[PDB]
């Protein structure tokens, strides 16, 4: 089968065949996406040339997310623009 | 007028046949997911159902219905015999297919284990010469036992994996190819090796069987 | 005309017989792998089918 397996938060190198997941090759159409906190773990799993660094959110996105974690009573005293308050 | 009643019965037969085909196809797909090949009888039944082509007779009946405005118009009454025969043939064929399909209980069978079982294919570098030497000893060798030795961590198990995966391409008279990892212990875990050999020989693995008796049985089995 | 219908029935019979032969041969090979000799009645049936 053509499988897409999303390994989540790997923390040590582990053999994919031992658990049962076949390592995809260029001759096969399967893709295996894995996430980890460590560059070393990503390199050890033969992912060295398809590595993505998860960048942190920007200022605008940060502010938009921060508002969503406030009650309407408090959001009313922070959201308004035009007038400037401390 | 039995033609209209028989065509309504044929429509009900198409609906029932579609339902039965859906059920049997679902079970066959379930069996295939377990790596079991579909039962040949079920395959024949599916082939017969796929070729029933009831839409052709349906479209012919639609074309006749285009001209079915007056019964006294005996100009088109000759086509009634053709419809009157094909409708009944389709109906009884569909009912036979229904009766055969509803009675099926086994939908797949475990295929015989392949000659060569695929093993992981790691990208090698400069293994061609070693593969050529190993193949030369494997083919022209007068001695049946071949030993490969090297420093720790130097291409050995990888060499075996590549050789095993390459045996698939070439033609050979070797019926069964078995890959056994005695590396798992220095105590010679015999049960694991016997399990691997039995699984690769399609033999029925037993738990309570004594080790020596299983060894003798496997010696007799591999000797053939 | 019963000849064409009978020949179509014969074709369906060939397909069904091939399926049954495949199943029985698979089971016989499974029994042989266990070092069990094939049942003589099944051998006679296979001989009759092969000679059809
Ligand atoms: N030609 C090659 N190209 C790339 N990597 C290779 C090659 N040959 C061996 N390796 C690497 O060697 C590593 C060790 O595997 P290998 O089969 O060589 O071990 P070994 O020498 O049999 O080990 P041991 O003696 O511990 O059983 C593997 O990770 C494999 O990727």
């Amino acid at each position: 089968k053509r499988f897409v397996i999303l390994l989540d938060d790997v923390r040590k190198k582990f053999c994919l065949e031992d658990v049962g997941i076949p390592t995809p090759d260029i001759n096969s159409q399967s893709k295996l996406i894995l996430t980890s906190r460590y560059r070393e773990v990503c390199f050890q799993m033969n992912a060295q040339r398809s590595l993505i660094e998860m960048q942190i959110l920007g200022n605008d996105a940060s502010w938009e997310l921060f508002l969503s974690k406030l009650s309407t009573e408090t959001s009313a005293a922070v959201e308004p623009l035009g007038s400037q308050s401390a | 007028l039995h033609l209209k009643s028989n065509w309504s019965d044929l429509d009900k037969a198409k609906k029932l046949l579609l339902a039965v085909e859906t059920t049997v196809r679902a079970r066959v797909t379930a069996e295939v997911d377990k790596l079991n090949i579909c039962d040949p009888q079920v395959q024949v039944w599916l082939r017969r159902v796929e070729e029933l082509q009831l839409d052709a007779i349906d479209e012919d009946y639609s074309q006749l219905r285009k001209y079915s405005c007056l019964g006294q118009c005996t100009i088109h009454a000759h086509r009634r015999a053709s419809i009157g025969r094909r409708v009944l043939e389709a109906l009884d064929e569909a009912n036979k297919l229904i009766e055969e399909g509803r009675r099926f209980k086994k939908f797949g069978f475990k295929p015989l284990p392949k000659i060569v079982d695929p093993l992981p294919q790691i990208k090698t570098f400069g293994l061609e010469t070693m593969l050529s030497q190993l193949y030369d000893l494997f083919e022209k060798g007068d001695s049946n036992i071949i030993g490969v030795w090297g420093q720790g961590g130097v291409g050995k198990t990888t060499l075996l994996h590549v050789f095993n995966n390459d045996l698939e391409k070439k033609a050979h008279d070797y019926q069964v190819v078995i890959f056994i990892e005695v590396s798992n212990s220095e105590a010679l875990n015999t049960v694991e090796i016997q399990q691997t050999i039995s699984e690769r020989l399609n033999l029925p693995w037993n738990d309570a069987e004594p080790i020596a008796k299983r060894a003798r049985f496997l010696i007799k089995a591999l000797g053939r």
